């Protein structure tokens, strides 16, 4: 009853976090089949079934992009933390916040049910036609309807976040005193509202091509138009998933360095510049489709400008740690590991942004290594940094510090030894979305499959970190969630706190 | 290992010859490159030495395995 | 919301450049050769060849001298 | 900024403050990450041994010896055979293949 009928943002955020953990377990399980099939040349445990392998990679990519990272960062930490952080007593629309969650288990059920129907939706997470149209049966329709429901969830959540920020702020607190987590969540909500309905329109076009015999992407239509619409959605999508990670890293780095953030207005202008440039560079996913050279020229020159604000943010994080009083705990390591390993994933993106170089490494495992750096070191590290940081405030349980460092080191060893050899495979010319390869690619695939087992064991050890908590009394803090008890009451901020400017 | 009256070393040297194909290609390129020289002052000793050094490095332990 | 820091204008110069390039690219496409909804456009071979060669030359004629000079790298690799 | 750190340290009493960069001693970390890597290696070995349905015939030792005899040589149906990858194996530009050498 409590968890079914809730209107509190703190219960809904915890439900999002538990759902995202479930989705992460599902995508970990689907990814051991990918690495267990690819360990050796020939035919593995899938018995040479290529359609089942395509189903596995499609479901795994969709699940890890949309039912793990977004429900953890945007829905889990944002809903729990935003009203406490800005001093709002609740969200602007408390029942819209419950339907923003409850459209996600139907979408997950539709996506998991499409795998048991016919031969499944083996198309890739991008679902390009005419391969998606050619699939006969029901599975692809269930997958696209799952994407539609998840997009509706995201749009409703973004509307609630944008109205909660603009109109329920604490008295005296302007748009200068909110933490960078709030600014990141607000910019993510703006990106969601501007980007998700274009995907919804493209998916409606895909259903009308599949089932109504229309002429959007077909014999008489244009198949490049789908890639235009989908990537106009999809390049804002990857920045939707990384901005709350930036906010969590700012809050963690500023906390244990005993210092405020270096360059707050520069940080906000950099996040805004990242949000604005993400809507005019979508066609770097389409260098090999046969666009004109002027279009490719522009989309090459405009993609590399995204390096400057991200570099400013990384250098400001280093300046925040600089000249501080640093104490290294498990969330502090996950932030240091973030800043170290996001830089490695970002620099390969600059290489991929250059179109002539991209003619050699398009649809190779080089791209896979790039986006598993910026997502398993960028978003997963940001998620795990917040789990150990705010965990006794959110859940009411503390964590054993030694086992958490064991989990961090097992994870850090596992994911580095998994995706670093995939750079060498992609440079040599090993293509994506294949379950059998040439005989010479055996060594780095064996190394990467060895690393994935370490990553799985790291996932196992994380369940052993939890233990009983110790509760003390707060006096002062630099943010509002650290003057509250652990756990807070159902109505946190029983009196609305105000911000008083000092007099003369 | 049986010991025979004929020499096993030429056969072992022939068997190690596919392992050094790049050296043989370089030697053949040298031999065809200097075919126009009229001064009498052009040879192919360096590439020949590289190829036979590769062949000897392959074939050295196999010869004494066949020798008493 | 705040005072724009001295960084933000240095950010805004290539951002304005990218926005102007995007607008010019989107604007020049309905003034291109294959954006004609007729077959009778190509039966005038002088005008169509002139239009399509003009579509080739612009934004490429800036690069002809260094294409001929093979300035394809930052360094000089032979 | 100091009081919130001191509050966090009181609610996390298992986190050490002993004056060194790695607060948890490495005598605790190293055997346990070693045990984790050992379990991962056991799983990886079990996949390599008991979960394969087709091992291709180009990885058998007879194929490997007969391929090592040939080397990196590609045949042609309209021309003499050619050395593969002439830069990383340092074939000179006068030599095109073994039979033409
Ligand atoms: C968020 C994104 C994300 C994450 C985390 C991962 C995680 C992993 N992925 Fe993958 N992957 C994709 C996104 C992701 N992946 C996408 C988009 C594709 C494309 C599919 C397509 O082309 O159609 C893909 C495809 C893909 C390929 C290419 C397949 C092919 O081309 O044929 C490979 C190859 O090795 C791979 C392996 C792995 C491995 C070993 C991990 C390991 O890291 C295992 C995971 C371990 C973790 C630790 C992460 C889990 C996180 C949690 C459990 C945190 C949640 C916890 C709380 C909320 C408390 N996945
Ligand atoms: C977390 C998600 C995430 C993030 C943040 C990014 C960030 C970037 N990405 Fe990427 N990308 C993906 C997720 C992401 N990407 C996914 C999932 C795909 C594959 C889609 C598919 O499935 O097909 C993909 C594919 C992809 C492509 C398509 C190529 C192809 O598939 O053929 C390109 C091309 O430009 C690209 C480039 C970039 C660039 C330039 C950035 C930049 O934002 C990064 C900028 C950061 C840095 C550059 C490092 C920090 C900067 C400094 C330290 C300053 C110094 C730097 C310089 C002086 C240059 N990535
Ligand atoms: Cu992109």
């Amino acid at each position: 009853m409590r968890w079914l009928y809730s209107t509190s943002h703190k219960d809904i955020g915890l439900l999002y976090l538990v759902f995202a953990f479930f989705g992460g377990l599902l995508g970990t399980s689907l990814s051991m089949l990918i690495r267990y099939e690819l360990a050796l040349p020939g035919r593995g445990l899938l018995d040479g079934n290529g359609q089942l392998y395509n189903v596995i990679i499609t479901g795994h990519g969709i699940i890890m992009l949309l039912f793990m990272v977004m429900p953890a960062l945007f829905g889990g930490f944002g809903n729990w933390l935003l009203p406490i952080m800005i001093g709002a007593p609740d969200m602007a629309f408390p029942r819209l916040n419950n339907i923003s969650f409850w459209l996600n288990p139907p979408a997950l059920a539709l996506l998991l049910l499409s795998t048991l129907v016919e031969q499944g939706p083996g198309t890739g997470w991008t679902a390009y036609p005419p391969l998606s149209v050619q699939h006969s049966g029901t599975s692809v329709d269930l997958a696209i309807l799952s994407l539609h429901l998840n997009g509706l969830s995201s749009i409703l959540g973004a509307v609630n976040m944008l109205v909660t920020v603009a109109g329920l702020r604490a008295p005296g607190m302007k748009l200068l005193h909110m933490p960078l987590f709030v600014w990141a969540i607000a910019l993510t909500a703006v990106l969601v509202i501007l980007a998700v309905p274009v995907l919804a329109a493209a998916l409606v076009m895909l259903l009308t091509d599949r089932n109504i015999n229309t002429a959007y992407f077909c014999e008489s239509g244009d198949l490049i138009l789908y890639q235009h619409l989908f990537w106009f959605f999809g390049h804002p999508e990857v920045y939707i998933l990384i901005l709350p990670a930036f906010g969590i890293v700012s809050q963690v780095v500023s906390f244990f360095s005993q210092k405020p953030v270096f360059g707050l207005t520069g940080m906000i202008c950099a996040m805004g510049a990242i949000s604005l440039l993400g809507f005019i560079v979508w066609a770097h996913h389409m260098f090999t489709v046969g666009l004109d050279l002027d279009t490719v020229a522009y989309f090459t020159s405009a993609t590399m400008i995204i390096a400057v604000p991200t570099g400013m943010k990384i250098f400001s994080w280093m300046a925040t740690i600089y000249s501080g009083r640093v104490w290294f705990t498990t969330p502090m390591w996950f932030a240091v590991g973030f800043i170290c390993l996001f830089t490695l994933g970002g620099v390969t993106g600059v290489v991929l942004a250059n179109a002539g170089v991209d003619m050699l490494v398009h649809d190779t495992y080089y791209v896979v290594a790039h986006f598993h750096y910026v997502l398993s070191m960028g978003a997963v590290f940001g998620i795990f940094a917040g789990v150990y940081f705010w965990g006794n405030l959110i859940t009411g349980l503390g964590y054993h510090e030694g086992r958490a460092m064991v989990h961090f080191w097992l994870l850090f060893i596992g994911v580095n030894l998994t995706f670093f050899p995939q750079h060498f495979l992609g440079l040599a010319g090993m293509p994506r979305r294949m379950f059998d390869y040439a005989d010479c690619f055996a060594g780095w695939n064996a190394v990467s499959s060895f690393g994935a087992s370490i990553s799985f064991i790291s996932v196992i050890v994380f369940a052993t970190t939890f233990q009983e908590a110790v509760r003390t009394v707060p006096r002062t803090a630099t943010t509002l969630e650290w003057v509250l008890l652990a756990t807070p009451a159902h109505h946190a901020l029983s009196q609305v706190p105000v911000l008083r400017t000092a007099s003369s | 290992v049986e010991y025979t009256e004929d020499d096993p070393k030429p056969q072992i040297e022939e068997d190690c010859k596919p392992h050094c194909v790049k050296e043989w290609a370089a030697y053949k390129a040298c031999a065809e490159r200097i075919k126009d020289d009229t001064t009498g002052q052009a040879h192919c000793s360096g590439q020949y030495f590289d190829f036979w050094k590769c062949v000897d490095h392959c074939a050295a332990p196999k010869i004494f395995a066949h020798l008493k | 919301p705040f005072k724009l820091p001295l960084d933000a204008y240095i950010l805004m110069l290539p951002i304005t450049y990218a926005s102007a390039a995007f607008v010019a690219m989107c604007c020049r496409v309905p003034t291109a050769d294959p954006e004609t909804s007729s077959i009778a456009y190509y039966e005038d071979e002088q005008k169509s060849a002139a239009a399509a060669q003009r579509y080739d030359n612009s934004f490429k004629q800036f690069f002809d001298a260094r294409i001929r000079n093979h300035k394809v790298g930052v360094f000089q690799n032979w | 900024a100091r009081a919130q750190i001191e509050r966090w340290a009181a609610e996390h009493p298992t986190a050490p403050r002993v004056g060194r960069i790695f607060e948890v001693p490495l005598g605790y970390v190293v055997p346990r990450v070693a045990a984790g890597i050992a379990a991962a290696g056991c799983l990886w070995y079990m996949n390599n041994t008991f979960l394969q349905t087709y091992r291709p015939e180009s990885l058998s030792k007879e194929f490997l010896e007969e391929q090592a005899k040939i080397g990196e040589v590609a045949q042609r149906m309209n021309a003499p055979p050619v050395y593969l990858n002439p830069f990383t194996n340092r074939i000179p530009g006068s030599i095109l293949g073994p039979e033409d050498a």
